[PDB]
This record gives C-alpha cells, sequence and structure tokens, in this order.
C-alpha cells in the first residue's frame, strides 16, 4: 500500500482510511447513503457529477473538508471518466435510469457506460470495482431493465475479471421509488394491481444493509471477482406488501384488478409526459415480476451483515405518506405482512 | 504618585475593612475560620459549609453591614485540595459601597443547602455551578441544566474535563438527524508550557516544604 | 508434556523467610549444579519477595510452590520431586 | 463535631460513574505521575516543585489536506497540578484511573568549593579560568 | 518482516547494566501499519492456536514479575550477591585462554558512531563519521538565518 | 474520615428505595415518550435500554454516590416528558451511527496501535 | 524562477512534490496548484554583494523603524561574505 493510503484514526470523520472511492452517479438514492457511509471513517470520494451543483449541494456535510471533491463528468465523453479515476484505490458504479430518456436509453445506461468506466479503471490502474446490477437481471427477461442489466453485467465482468458485482433484489427506503410509488397510487383511485397481484413475490432490502454491504465488500480482500447478491430476510407476495404498506400508512386500501394490456396502456400514457414519467411500461411489468431464490451466489450474510426486516425499518419512510389523522400512529397498530417462507 | 507606573494604595479603606473583618469575626467564631484583607482593599470571609444561610443573612440584614447585593457566586476547582470545589459568593453594600467575599469548601458529594432564601438572585446562580462543576445544592427549587446541552454528560468546568469534551455533532443523512460521536479534531491543541523555570515575584513564594 | 527444563526460585535479600533458600544456595548450590549441570537454575534474587518457587516444564507449563518461611534441609526435599518428576 | 444525621462509609471514595468519563477512557488510560524535570538547558528550577496528571499519548495522524496532527484522544492535552503527592494520587483513584508514580529526584548536596581549583596535591586544579 | 515499533513509540522495559529497570513511555506513535513489539507476538499466538494469556500491557508486566521478580520493580537496584558461589562453578571449567590481545571493537571515536540500525540509519550522525575521517572540510553547513 | 454527610440517604437500603420508584417512573414513561416524540424504536427496546443504564453503575457501595445518580437520573425524565429534549437527544442514547467497536484482541491489533 | 515536476506540477520553493499516484493530487484536478513564481532563494542570491570597509556594519535593512531588528554582523571572515540573519543580503569587506 502507498504511504499516503495507510489507514489511521478511529474511523471518524477526519480519520483517514486509505480508501479512495469514485462513486458514479451518487446524486441518487443509494449513492447518497454509500457516500454517507463512505464519509463515516473518512474515505476521500470523488463523486463525479453531471447535474447542477445545487442538486449536488446536499452531499457536502458527509465528509471532512476536502474529503468530498466534486468533478464535472459526462458519460458520453471518454476522457471524462479517466479524469476522475486515475488516483482511485477503488471505483464504485451506480449509474442507472429507471425510465427511458431521449439522450440515454436503457442499453446506453447499462452496457455502454459501465463497460467504459470499467475498462478505463483497469487501464488507469484501479485495484477494485463495484458494479451493481439487479438480482432480477435476466438476459431474456421481458423487462428492458433486466435484459439491459444482464448484457452489461457480462460486459463489465469480461472487461474487469475482478469486478465485484452486487445484485440487490429490490431497494426500499426513504425515496426508493418503490414504497412511495405504491403509496402514490392513492391519487388515482384504487390500486391497479393486475389480477389482484396474487402471483408475484419480492424480497426487499434496506438501504443501510446494502450500503454497508458495499464497503464491507471494499474492505474484504476476497470479494475480487465475486458476484454477491443481496436479499432481504423475508419474501412477500405482491398483494402482501400493498395492503401492509397501505395499512402502515393507514390509507384507504382499495385493491382493483385489471387486465395487463390496459396496465401497459396506462404505463405508455404516463410516458408521454416530457418531464419525469410517473410510471413506465418497464416498471409496469417489473412490479409483477417475481424474484428468484438462487442460494449459490453469496449473500450479505457472507460479509457479516444481517438483513434488516422490511417491517422493522418502515415507519421511518411510510410515516410521511400518512395524514394528520395517523401521523402519530405507531407500528403496533399495523401487523407484519404474511411472509412467504423459503 | 511619585511613581506613576505602580498603582497607588489606599490604607484608609484597608484598615477600615480590616476593622470590619474583626467585627464579623468576633460575632461568629463558630463559622468564620479565616478573615483576610488583601493588598487591593478586598475583604475575604472564609466560612464553613454549614454557614451559607447565617453569615449571608447576617451580612444582608445587619445595620453595620447591609450587604444585600449578590454580585456572584463561583467555584474554583482545585484538584490538589481535598475539597476540590470552592464556592465564592460576592456581596455588595449600597450603604457602604464595599464588597465582601465569602468562601466555602466542598467535595463532589458534600452538599450546600441552597442560598435561595437569603439571596433570591441565587436561583439561577446554582443551575450552572451544578452544570459547570457538579456541586449539588441542597433544598433548591430547580437544579436544571441551562448551559450544557440537553442531556450532556459531565461537568465541563472541572479541571479534569478536556477542552474539546467527548462528543462532536454532525448531521447524519442516514437517519436525517444530527448525532454525536467521539470527538476527533482536525488539529489537536498545541499546548504551550510557558511557565518560566526561573522563580517569579518572591513575595508570594511558597515556604520551604 | 511436563518435562522439566527450567527451575527458578525467588527470594528476598534480608528476609527471615528467605533464610531457608538463603542457607540453601549458600551451602548446597554448587553440588546442585554438579547434580545436573545442563539445567540452568535461575535463582533470581529481588527485594521483598517471599521464598517462592518457579519450575518451568515442557510445552510451556510452569508450576510453583509457596515455600514461604522454609528451612534449608527440606527445600531440596521440596525440589526433589520436581527432579524426580523431571519428565 | 459535625453531627448532621451523621453516616459512615468505609468504601474508598470513587466518583467515576457520576463524572462520566467514557468507559474506554477510564481503564485504557495509564495515568502516570511525576514532578516535571527541569529543562536541562534552563538553570531555573521553578518547575521542579509540583506534581502533574499527564496521560498516555495516543495515535496522532496527519490530516489528508493540510498536514495537521488530527488526534482522536480527547484527554491528551490535559495535565493537572498538585502541590504534594498523596493528594495527586488521592485524585487518581477517586475517578479510578490506571495509576503509578515517580519519586521526586531531589538534587543531592554538591560539596562545592573554590580553593579546590588551586590545589597542591589534588588533581582538582582547574586547567582554565 | 513484521513492522515493529521503536523505543520512542513503545511502552518498553529496559534494564541497565547495573540491574535497575526503566520504563519507557510512548512519545510518538508507531508510523504507518507498524505495531508495538509484544503486540505482534500476542497477535500471532492468538492466530496460531497457542494463545498467550497476558492480553494487556499491565498483564505482561505482572507475568514479567512472575518470571523475574526484580524486573518489574522500576528504578530499583535489587542487591545481587553470592559471588563466591559463582566462583566455585568457575574453578572446575578450566579453559586456558586464547592469546590474541584485547582489542576493543570501538578502538577509536569513529567506531563509536556506528553501533545499531538507528545509528546507521541516521545520516546527520553519519556526518560526524565523515568529520572524524578527514576533518571539518565537508561537514561545514552554513546557517545564517 | 469514615464519618460523613447524608446528602439524601443514610443507608444503601433507602438508596435503592430512591432507585425503585424512579425506575418505576423511568419504566412508565416509555409508551408516551415513544408516541409523542415520533420515533421508530419499539417500546420494549426502550424498556430494556432503561435497564442498561440502570446496570453499568449498579456496582457502587457509597450511598451518596448512588443516590447522586438518582438525582442525576431524576434529571432527564422530566427533561423528556415536558418535551424539552429533542429526538436527537434521546436517539443519542441509542448509539447507532458508529460502527461496532472492536472486542477481540485481534480486532484491536488489526485496526491500529491503540489498546 | 520555478521548476516543474514529472507530472508538471510546478514545484514550490520548499520542494513539495506529489509523487506518481499520490491520490491527494486529485484536488488539483479541474483547479490550479497555487505556486508563487518568485522564489526567495534565487531572488536574493543574485542581489549585489555589499562592499563596506569596516569590521562591524549595522544591518537594519532599510528604513530602520520599518525594517528588521538591527544586527551588528561581523566582517572579518574572508572565506565567505557575512550576511545578516534577517536580511539575508550579504556584506563583504573589500580586501578587509
Ligand atoms: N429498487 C431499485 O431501484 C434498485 C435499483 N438498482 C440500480 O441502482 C442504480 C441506481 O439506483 P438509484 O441511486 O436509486 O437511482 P436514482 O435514479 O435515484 O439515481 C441514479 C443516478 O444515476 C445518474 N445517472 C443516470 N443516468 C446517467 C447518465 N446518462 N449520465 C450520468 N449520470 C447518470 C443520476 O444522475 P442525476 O442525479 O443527475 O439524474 C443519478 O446520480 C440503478 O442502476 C438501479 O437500477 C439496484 C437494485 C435495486
Ligand atoms: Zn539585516
Amino acid at each position: 500500500l502507498h504511504h499516503a493510503l495507510i489507514p489511521h484514526g478511529k474511523g471518524g470523520r477526519s480519520s483517514v482510511s486509505g480508501i479512495v472511492a469514485t462513486v458514479f452517479g451518487a446524486t441518487g438514492f443509494l449513492g447518497r447513503y454509500v457516500v454517507n457511509h463512505l464519509g463515516r471513517m473518512g474515505s476521500q470520494v470523488i463523486v463525479p457529477y453531471r447535474c447542477e451543483p445545487y442538486d449536488t449541494m446536499h452531499l457536502r456535510p458527509m465528509g471532512d473538508l476536502g474529503q468530498i471533491i466534486f468533478m464535472e463528468w459526462n458519460g458520453k465523453d471518454k476522457d471524462s471518466i479517466r479524469k476522475v479515476v486515475e488516483h482511485s484505490n477503488v471505483v464504485i458504479n451506480l449509474v442507472g435510469r429507471e425510465w427511458e430518456t431521449k439522450n440515454f436509453d436503457f442499453e446506453d445506461v447499462f452496457v455502454k457506460i459501465p463497460h467504459a468506466i470499467a475498462q478505463v479503471s483497469k487501464e488507469a490502474g484501479v485495484e477494485k470495482l463495484i458494479h451493481i446490477s439487479h438480482l432480477n437481471a435476466d438476459i431474456k427477461s421481458p423487462s428492458r431493465y433486466l435484459r439491459s442489466k444482464a448484457v452489461g453485467e457480462k460486459e463489465v465482468r469480461a472487461a474487469f475479471p475482478e469486478a465485484t458485482i452486487i445484485k440487490p433484489s429490490d431497494i426500499f427506503g426513504r425515496e426508493d421509488r418503490f414504497l412511495n410509488y405504491f403509496a402514490s397510487m392513492r391519487w388515482f383511485g384504487g390500486v391497479p394491481l393486475i389480477s389482484l397481484g396474487k402471483e408475484t413475490v419480492k424480497q426487499p432490502v434496506y438501504i443501510v444493509d446494502v450500503s454497508k454491504g458495499i464497503i464491507n465488500a471494499i474492505k474484504d480482500p476476497d470479494a475480487k471477482g465475486k458476484t454477491f447478491a443481496f436479499v432481504g430476510p423475508n419474501r412477500y407476495l405482491l398483494f402482501d406488501l400493498v395492503q401492509y404498506i397501505f395499512a402502515v400508512a393507514y390509507r384507504p386500501f382499495l385493491p382493483y384488478p385489471l387486465p395487463h394490456f390496459a396496465y401497459r396502456w396506462v404505463g405508455r400514457l404516463f410516458e408521454v409526459s416530457p418531464f419525469e414519467p410517473w410510471t413506465t411500461r418497464d416498471k409496469v411489468e417489473r412490479v409483477h415480476m417475481s424474484d428468484m431464490t438462487l442460494p449459490h451466489l453469496p449473500g450479505l450474510e457472507d460479509l457479516g451483515i444481517q438483513a434488516t426486516p422490511l417491517e422493522l425499518k418502515a415507519i421511518e419512510v411510510l410515516r410521511r405518506h400518512r395524514t394528520y389523522r395517523w401521523l402519530t400512529s405507531e407500528m403496533e397498530d399495523v401487523k407484519p405482512a404474511k411472509t412467504v417462507n423459503i | 504618585d511619585t511613581r506613576p507606573t505602580i498603582r497607588p494604595r489606599n490604607d484608609v479603606v484597608h484598615k477600615q475593612l480590616s476593622a470590619f473583618g474583626q467585627y464579623v469575626a468576633e460575632i461568629l467564631p463558630k463559622y468564620v475560620q479565616q478573615v483576610q484583607v488583601s493588598c487591593f482593599n478586598e475583604l475575604e470571609i472564609f466560612i464553613h459549609p454549614d454557614g451559607v444561610i447565617p453569615v449571608l443573612t447576617f451580612l444582608r440584614d445587619h445595620t453595620n453591614a447591609q450587604f444585600k447585593s449578590l454580585a456572584d457566586l463561583t467555584a474554583v476547582d482545585v484538584p490538589t485540595r481535598q475539597n476540590r470545589f470552592e464556592i465564592v459568593y460576592n456581596l455588595l453594600s449600597l450603604r457602604f459601597n464595599s464588597q465582601i467575599r465569602v468562601k466555602t469548601y466542598t467535595d463532589e458529594l458534600t452538599p450546600i443547602e441552597s442560598s435561595v432564601t437569603v439571596y433570591k438572585a441565587a436561583n439561577w446562580y446554582e443551575r450552572e455551578i451544578w452544570d459547570m462543576f457538579g456541586v449539588f445544592f441542597a433544598n433548591h427549587p430547580d437544579l436544571r441544566r441551562i448551559l450544557t446541552g440537553y442531556g450532556f454528560e459531565g461537568h465541563p468546568f472541572r479541571k479534569d474535563f478536556p477542552l474539546s469534551g467527548y462528543v462532536e455533532l454532525r448531521y447524519d443523512d442516514e437517519v436525517k438527524r444530527v448525532v454525536a460521536e467521539p470527538v476527533e479534531l482536525a488539529q489537536e491543541f498545541r499546548k504551550f508550557d510557558l511557565n518560566s523555570p526561573w522563580e517569579a515575584f518572591p513575595a508570594y513564594r511558597q515556604p520551604p516544604e | 508434556k511436563l518435562g522439566l527444563r527450567e527451575i527458578r526460585i525467588h527470594l528476598c535479600q534480608r528476609s527471615p523467610g528467605s533464610q531457608g533458600v538463603r542457607d540453601f544456595i549458600e551451602k548446597r548450590y554448587v553440588e546442585l549444579k554438579k547434580a545436573n549441570p545442563d539445567l540452568p537454575i535461575l535463582i533470581r534474587e529481588c527485594s521483598d519477595v517471599q521464598p517462592k518457587l518457579w519450575a518451568r516444564y515442557a510445552f510451556g507449563q510452569e508450576k510453583n510452590v509457596s515455600l514461604n518461611n522454609f528451612s534449608a534441609d527440606q527445600v531440596t526435599r521440596t525440589l526433589e520431586n520436581v527432579l524426580s518428576g523431571k519428565a | 463535631t459535625q453531627d448532621t444525621q451523621l453516616i459512615a462509609v468505609d468504601e474508598k471514595l470513587d466518583i467515576t460513574t457520576l463524572t462520566g468519563v467514557p468507559e474506554e477512557h477510564i481503564k485504557t488510560r495509564k495515568v502516570r505521575i511525576f514532578v516535571p524535570a527541569r529543562n536541562n538547558m534552563q538553570s531555573g528550577v521553578n518547575n521542579t516543585k509540583k506534581w502533574k496528571m499527564e496521560f498516555d499519548t495516543r495515535e496522532r495522524w496527519e490530516n489528508p489536506l493540510m498536514g495537521w496532527s488530527s488526534t482522536a484522544d480527547p484527554l491528551s492535552n490535559l495535565v493537572l497540578t498538585f502541590s504534594t503527592k498523596e493528594d495527586a494520587v488521592a485524585f487518581a483513584e477517586k475517578n479510578g484511573w490506571s495509576f503509578d508514580v515517580e519519586e521526586r529526584k531531589v538534587p543531592k548536596p554538591k560539596s562545592k568549593s573554590y580553593g579546590a581549583n588551586f590545589s597542591w596535591n589534588k588533581r582538582t586544579r582547574v586547567s582554565t579560568k | 518482516i513484521l513492522p515493529g515499533a521503536a523505543y520512542t513509540e513503545k511502552s518498553a522495559t529496559y534494564v541497565n547494566t547495573e540491574g535497575r529497570a526503566q520504563q519507557t513511555k510512548v512519545a510518538v506513535t508507531p508510523p504507518g501499519l507498524a505495531r508495538e513489539d509484544w503486540k505482534i507476538i500476542r497477535a500471532l499466538s492468538e492466530i496460531a492456536g497457542m494463545t498467550l494469556p497476558y492480553d494487556t500491557l499491565d498483564q505482561v508486566r505482572s507475568r514479567l514479575e512472575e518470571v523475574s521478580p526484580n524486573l518489574v520493580r522500576y528504578d530499583d537496584v535489587e542487591g545481587a550477591n553470592y559471588f563466591q558461589q559463582a566462583n566455585e562453578l568457575s574453578k572446575l571449567v578450566n579453559q586456558q585462554l586464547l592469546a590474541d590481545p584485547l582489542v576493543p571493537p570501538q578502538l577509536t571515536i569513529k567506531d563509536f558512531y556506528m553501533t545499531d540500525s538507528i545509528s546507521r540509519a541516521s545520516q546527520t550522525m553519519a556526518k560526524c563519521v565523515k568529520a572524524v575521517t578527514e576533518g571539518i572540510q565537508a561537514v561545514e553547513e552554513p546557517s545564517i538565518c | 474520615g469514615t464519618s460523613v454527610k447524608p446528602i439524601f440517604s443514610r443507608d444503601m437500603n433507602e438508596a435503592k428505595r430512591r432507585v425503585r420508584e424512579l425506575y418505576r417512573a423511568w419504566y412508565r414513561e416509555v409508551p408516551n415518550t415513544v408516541h409523542l416524540f415520533q420515533l421508530d424504536i419499539s417500546v420494549k427496546q426502550g424498556r430494556d435500554k432503561v435497564r442498561e443504564m440502570f446496570m453499568k453503575n449498579a456496582h457502587v457501595t457509597d450511598p451518596r454516590v448512588v443516590d447522586l445518580l438518582v438525582i442525576k437520573g431524576k434529571m432527564e425524565l422530566e427533561e423528556t416528558i415536558n418535551v424539552w429534549k429533542q429526538r436527537t437527544h434521546i436517539m443519542r442514547f441509542f448509539h447507532e451511527t458508529e460502527a461496532p467497536r472492536p472486542t477481540d484482541f485481534l480486532s484491536k491489533f488489526y485496526v491500529g496501535h491503540d489498546p | 524562477g520555478v521548476r516543474t515536476s514529472p507530472t508538471g506540477e510546478k514545484v514550490t520553493h520548499t520542494g513539495q512534490a506529489y509523487d506518481d499516484g499520490d491520490y491527494r493530487r486529485v484536488r488539483f484536478s479541474d483547479r490550479q496548484k497555487e505556486v508563487n513564481e518568485n522564489f526567495a532563494i534565487d531572488l536574493i542570491a543574485e542581489q549585489p554583494v555589499s562592499e563596506v570597509g569596516s569590521r562591524v556594519i549595522s544591518c537594519d535593512g532599510g528604513g530602520g523603524a520599518l525594517g528588521h531588528p538591527r544586527v551588528y554582523i561581523n566582517l572579518d571572515k574572508e572565506t565567505k561574505t557575512g550576511t545578516c540573519g534577517y536580511c539575508g543580503l550579504q556584506f563583504r569587506q573589500p580586501h578587509h
């Protein structure tokens, strides 16, 4: 190890840990928390950004002065990535759009730029890489999300043989676009879950669990080339989350089955909005898709993190969607959803 | 003054205060252990911990004293003394424009019954001496914290308490709430040993011990 | 196993209790060396330590007896067994 | 002579719990006691007269940006002053710190002279003046 | 190679050639990944199975006392005696001599300079080695601040 | 020396007597503080936590000292129930933001050169 | 004057030089490594050497009150030219 990268301190904010992160697209949900965990023991992140610096303003108070640098970077440009990864012990990739964009497509955001950053990182001389994919990333899956994730996954793995791969099942948290997305369904009448959502199972993962799992993977010397997958402690049927999170939000639960083709029609209609679409056809069939149960891939328990229950850390997020009539209601009133055991 | 550099003295007040020192001394030989008038016409009444009401009530209502103004009361944490704390009241007399200082010794555990009855100005003047130092005041209306943070631990003015304390805050975005951690400074305090090895003014030199 | 390779005693200089070992190593130490030459006898002598035993066996085992206020004639007896049980 | 509902406690007085030094700063701090030795190129001795309360030094690392001495030892820059010693130790156990002392290195009486520099048999004849 | 600490960054016990024990104290801390001297031994013992019992600093001093009573008593000259007892075990050996003259390793001042690794590492103290070798010529460093 | 002042309690018997009802108050409050402070922790972990700080100093014998923590501990239950403290002031006891500190000798040795 | 490091990285007068990797260098990216072009060492070395014929010369440094504490540097060393500590500019005696 280099003389300037020897870790020191008690793992505090101004302590130095010798890890030099270069998290990509951290101006998002999970990128926020990993940087927050990255600044816990004082690891100088680079966090290249493309949006306005004001939207990146909130990341400053997660590290000592000069520990969180900000570098302008463009995905399409080649030298843009290289200019932020020359002096990085590790490189973390989190770039991903959950909807179609005119200037960036699912393919462009999931095979083009992760391969490009991986090949320059190996060329630059990085020591690690953490490319995240989806646990549901299947090459022949109906969703454009999962197939794009899969083709990029083999691309980065081929480009970087030692690139540790993370595939969390589904991410639930403060602004997950998953729990709040279900809560947002109240404004459009009843819940438009196809066939009452009785045929779909998911296993959500807490942010603190996955975000920690990143830097335990970073500090673990045996994670090079592994393909860790992060899943929650319990799975639940799709109809098993909907009423539970409605109940924990105390909102009027109105399930309403409807045909899938019309569900696709609604998804396309919401896509026509020039601004950020509320829903797209990709997430339309991604919701009803059921996660696998593959145990061969190592999990977060291998690194030494226990997967927190969905019902345990839920009051923090779903409390916002409650009204004044239930803002002070505890989680004793609600009951844990009917877990489907493996 | 033939020597404008040096500050002139005033013996007229000096022995008048000394006379008043003996005055209070003879009245309470059970309380007044030590009386001392310094060079700068300052009177000191060293009292026993039990005497916080009587001598102050004496100094407040007496015809020859009339000291009703509670200037301040403060502690002087001296580690090398068996009684670390030294509560030091200050009294002001409107009628005689003089100042009176009284001192009482204390350990961490020995209590002082509150002087709220004597001086009701002292109500808020224990809520911090309990905070900063930790000397508890008996039979007192409220002993709440008003200087230290809510739920802060320790008595910072104690000379064994570090300058930087133990807890440092930071807004943690994981929990959306400011939280405390063990302190770790950007730079440590470059303490200076500026006490000259050659003896200062020999007037107050300590006797051969 | 309990194979013996180090013998130590700890005595105080002027203590009456240590007079036993003090008489021991004064009169009866040179032939104790002659008894088994190849086994060093660390007789460490320090202040305000009662006459005390330290016999280091194999594997790292080290066992002791508290020969406090003993006499010269049985201290060799107290160490005959550790010579007898040297293996 | 001070009877106020008089009670008796024979336990050695410790106040650690109420003072609230964190539990990792109560046992892992080997507190050593000495009278500061005079700086050897300072003939004055108005420092070799009290006792201090210095701690054990902890890790001191350089700040990544500006080369500071960032230190996570809250208690490093703190020394007390004690006239005599048993109060200094009496201070030591009442908050229950790991405790040791060092005896005051009193200057031995130097038998000084000036005629020795000009002797007739003794070698104390100085070679320069 | 196990990176060990130096005497300035370790709470060491050193005994002088007259038997008195001295306790060193940590002035600076060991640089980089290096640890103290007995910490690595205890760490390897724990990882190799034969875990040593004394797990703290004070524990090793007590064990040091238990294996040597004079060692843990700092700044104290414990009396050593029984010189004639040592004499008796010297009479029976009778190894005659070797006739080469007593030449101390530090024959001149130059040999005094070069003793230990910290001495050989030190370049400023090596300037004096040049100084005694030739004179004053090169070791003259201007300082007119 | 041994003879000393009873700040509030003569004997260790009445020291626990001051601990008892104060624990009762420090037992009763948990459902209401967890409700109006709008936290996420459950009542039970609040209950067993109350035990936790009742434990660490359950080893002193001096009657003055123990009942000094009695008034010391008396001094936050009202600081909480009259909403004087903050959510950041009672999550502080629920030490959560720091990574687990090292317990085994190997873990300290790996982290750094500091006991 | 000022030199340049292998990474360009104009080396300051003190001699600071970030080595090849030295992750700390990333702070100079998209920014400039502030270095003072004027280097004191070679900006005084070329200054003319004073020639005063006396053993002791004051060295107030110009504007006595505004300068630096006046010294009384000696001028008897013929090997090298004696300079004030604070001023640094060099006094030499012409053939003593
Ligand atoms: N439940 C879930 O949502 C799960 C998601 N993932 C994957 O995690 C990744 C990130 O998730 P999350 O952080 O929540 O997503 P967000 O939408 O909250 O943030 C995505 C980030 O990607 C950046 N980004 C996207 N496209 C580009 C581009 N073309 N050029 C530059 N930056 C770009 C965004 O920049 P900007 O902020 O400026 O838009 C932002 O920083 C995605 O790939 C996602 O599929 C993995 C597991 C579960
Ligand atoms: Zn000058």
